């Protein structure tokens, strides 16, 4: 998440083990069924989408279901796209991009970048963003099993 | 000569700021140098005349060019679209350096800047295919209307403009 450190400043806290071994637990254990979602959500509260991907890559067997989320993950972020035209442009020092899809899903935006869109007045929450995509996947391949 | 040389007369507001010209690498970018040109001459019917610089960020840029959708998501090339980052051989090397705006790799339509500072780390990201041979002090006057954002201040247009000789 993106917390205040020891001195008081918004910083990127990583993501604790002990809560990314509580998902592998619940995953393990429940499988992607209806109580796999509040749980998720209960666990990645502040996440960027990095520390999202990472609670995603950590779930080791689970193959058809997690082509199936990707798959909905890459449908939300094509209809960012879409949804968002770029304005052209250089970027200047200090600022950055407007988020693509492929940003807002970590793929191709550094953690670095995403706390800079997290951290905005007015922000854009590409960590919200991403969780409401996985959500939507989840409910999915919940159904599905 | 190869490379062609092209004018802008700008405007404040309606009120003649001044003249920058151009002069356009065609020896080393002539699809890029082209698509500027028959643009700024408007012998496609369509071009930059009368269109505005929508993105001024002092000590930056100055951008314009999206004649179509004047707000950084429209403009469009000679060629129909969007072309191709034709090469990356010249750099942003200081102030009067012009330069494709696009939005990604190969999104060159007809949106350009110019830039008003050495802007090394755009070198490989946008295709320069030209520098102000005069009026540089024009777009100085014309970053006086710009903002931390780019929003300009002042309506700054392009009241008229064509190739030279």
């Amino acid at each position: 998440p993106i917390v205040q450190n020891l001195q008081g400043q918004m910083v990127h806290q990583a993501i604790s083990p002990r809560t990314l071994n509580a998902w592998v637990k619940v995953v393990e254990e429940k499988a992607f069924s209806p109580e796999v979602i509040p749980m998720f959500s209960a666990l990645s509260e502040g996440a960027t989408p990095q520390d999202l991907n990472t609670m995603l890559n950590t779930v080791g067997g689970h193959q058809a279901a997690m082509q199936m989320l990707k798959e909905t993950i890459n449908e939300e972020a094509a209809e960012w796209d879409r949804l968002h035209p770029v304005h052209a442009g250089p970027i200047a020092p200090g600022q950055m991009r407007e988020p693509r899809g492929s940003d807002i899903a970590g793929t191709t935006s550094t953690l670095q970048e995403q706390i800079g869109w997290m951290t905005h007045n007015p922000p854009i929450p590409v960590g919200e963003i991403y969780k409401r995509w996985i959500i939507l996947g989840l409910n999915k391949i919940v159904r599905m099993y | 000569m190869v490379n062609p040389t092209v004018f802008f007369d700008i405007a404040v507001d309606g009120e003649p700021l001044g003249r920058v010209s151009f002069e356009l690498f065609a020896d080393k970018v002539p699809k890029t140098a082209e698509n500027f040109r028959a643009l700024s001459t408007g012998e496609k019917g369509f071009g930059y005349k009368g269109s505005c610089f929508h993105r001024i960020i002092p000590g930056f840029m100055c951008q314009g060019g999206d004649f179509t959708r004047h707000n950084g998501t429209g403009g469009k090339s000679i060629y129909g679209e969007k072309f191709e980052d034709e090469n990356f051989i010249l750099k942003h090397t200081g102030p009067g350096i012009l330069s494709m705006a696009n939005a990604g790799p190969n999104t060159n339509g007809s949106q350009f800047f110019i830039c008003t500072a050495k802007t090394e780390w755009l070198d490989g990201k946008h295709v320069v295919f030209g520098k102000v041979k005069e009026g540089m002090n024009i777009v100085e006057a014309m970053e006086r209307f710009g903002s931390r954002n780019g929003k300009t201040s002042k309506k700054i247009t392009i009241a008229d403009c064509g190739q030279l000789e």
